[PDB]
């Protein structure tokens, strides 16, 4: 829409979108718990 | 005969007569959208676009082209 609303010319564009693939922005792993067991308190 | 008459190079051709070597001296003579009632666009939400600008009108039978010539 750039070439719509002003002059433009052409771009050979070839930059990935793999990597906003749900599966790479989810596969990877984060902390879900932290489970403790202390010989006191 | 030197064809070096002003009307020399128009579209219209006249009939005239001369006795001298330059065109010039020859008699006037007799020949043998409307570009000034301001033609549309057309008779020849809008946007006009030019270069990284854009204006917005309506239509384009409303935009004048003066004597009917585009730049």
């Amino acid at each position: 829409s750039d070439k719509n609303l002003i002059e433009t010319r052409c771009v050979l564009n070839h930059h990935s979108t793999q990597e906003t693939a749900i599966g790479n922005f989810f596969s990877r792993a984060g902390l879900v718990s932290i489970i403790t067991m202390p010989t006191t308190g | 005969e030197n064809s070096n008459s002003a009307s020399e190079g128009s579209t219209i051709n006249y009939t005239t007569i001369n006795y001298y070597k330059d065109a010039y001296a020859a008699s006037a003579g007799r020949q043998d959208a409307p570009p000034l009632k301001s033609p549309s666009a057309e008779a020849c939400v809008a946007q006009l676009t030019i270069g990284n600008s854009t204006i917005t009108t309506q239509e384009a039978a409303n935009i004048v082209i003066a004597y009917g010539e585009w730049p």
